[PDB]
């Protein structure tokens, strides 16, 4: 590994830094190097983390959408046939984010997951799993589509589980893993139906215990509420 | 497309 | 060079692609391989290649400030120290944005700016090793600084004396150049009075000749006298 | 910063 000759603080402190300046592709290297130093990490550090994969796959998704569009459009009646240059590049971007998953998914294996015992690491491990196997389902076309599927489906479930046991249901990282479980439902499972009953649910047993929180506990349980309530809108 | 976090 | 088994085509094709989904690295690694096919570029090839590396280089720079800034605030008095790493890191993203940089001026001089005989190429890549000659200079602050400032100025230079002789005072390019040639001297050359006429006389000599061209014409001319506008603003 | 294009 690049990353091997600096020091794990050393690395935080650049992923800090490179989220200062939006420069995410290297947020993650630095995170991915911390990773790496082998012990387990802290909330701010598994935050640090998610917000650089996320950025730099959520960039390449919104890139692979792009491309797949055109390539669509592509094979419609009566289009121009272009040759294989959109199929190729749409290939290039789809095998560049599989690789980010899958260094993604890596780091989770070995040693992340293994090694977190407490509820709520546990749980923000486990629904980075579902999302990466999320993000692969979605360009999957062929005869693993359904494993990859079931991989994701299988971590958010241990995540939820543990989730409903260990956490209020205010916690927001289990209010983020209900969300995103929801749109799996939805956007991936073909069951649009599960998808509403779980951000119903979820809102409805959040609201329930708001009063035991804090003003500050409150900001932070209220705003995944709401995108819970605005996934509802847009699917009711 | 949905919301996720 | 790994685009040197594709078509030219086919990378022009691609490069457009890229364009269309925000993928400027991958647009500007197509157009590098387009003009390492040895051919001249049309007009919108020259525009492919210079979006792709002015929002690559762009990406780069804005970086940099930030980093720079951060730099700068831990040099103040009562500044805690932090170690090299700030520093380690904005020299990381400057030396990036010195090789592309290096990588544009390359391509001009291997052999994009030889081969252009018609004044609306030429001023075009001159105008592009100027901007490029700029770009280094922001960051230099070495034994080399005023050489790197210079060869700023004498391509910048060479451009207008091509421009106010072959182009009308509201060619698009000519008026590029001159608000570009402007910044040159606000910003790099520490000659404000020069900044200001420049602009104005820029602005007052493109107005003059609005009535010559179509519609069309000019609304691209007086885009860019906007931003001459704009400036002028800014400075007075 | 001032406009360039
Ligand atoms: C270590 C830890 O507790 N991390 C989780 C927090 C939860 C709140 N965060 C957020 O940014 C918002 C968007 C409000 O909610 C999230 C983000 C990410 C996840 Cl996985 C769940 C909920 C900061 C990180
Ligand atoms: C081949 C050619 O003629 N290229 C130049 C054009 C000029 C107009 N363009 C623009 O996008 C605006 C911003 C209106 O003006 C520019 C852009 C770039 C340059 Cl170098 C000068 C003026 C499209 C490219
Ligand atoms: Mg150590
Ligand atoms: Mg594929
Ligand atoms: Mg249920
Ligand atoms: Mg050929
Ligand atoms: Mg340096
Ligand atoms: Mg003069």
């Amino acid at each position: 590994g690049a990353m091997g000759s600096m020091e794990r603080a050393s690395l935080i402190q650049k992923a800090k830094l490179a989220e200062q300046a939006e420069r995410y592709e290297d947020m993650a290297a630095f995170m991915k190097g911390a990773v790496e130093k082998g012990e387990e990490l802290s909330c701010e550090e598994r935050n640090l983390l998610s917000v650089a994969y996320k950025n730099v796959v959520g960039g390449q998704r919104a890139a692979w959408r792009v491309l797949s569009s055109i390539e669509q459009k592509s094979n419609e009646e009566g289009s121009e046939e272009k040759g294989p240059e959109v199929r190729e590049y749409r290939e290039k971007v789809e095998t560049e984010l599989q690789g980010v998953c899958d260094t993604v998914l890596g780091l989770l294996d070995s040693h992340l997951i293994k090694e977190a015992g407490d509820a709520e690491s546990r749980v923000f491990y486990l629904k980075m799993k579902g999302d990466y196997y999320r993000y692969l389902a979605e360009v999957a076309t062929g005869d693993d589509k359904k494993r990859i599927i079931d991989s994701a489906r299988s971590a958010y479930q241990e995540a939820m589980d543990i989730s409903k046991k260990e956490m209020p249901p205010t916690n927001p990282i289990r209010l983020g893993l209900a969300l995103n479980f929801s749109v799996f439902h939805y956007e991936i499972a073909n069951s649009p139906e599960e998808a509403i009953s779980l951000a119903k649910t979820t809102f409805d047993e959040a609201m329930a215990d708001l009063h035991t929180l804090s003003e500050d506990s409150y900001k932070d349980s209220t705003l995944i509420m709401q995108l819970l309530r605005d996934n509802l809108t847009l699917w009711t | 497309f949905p919301a996720t976090v």
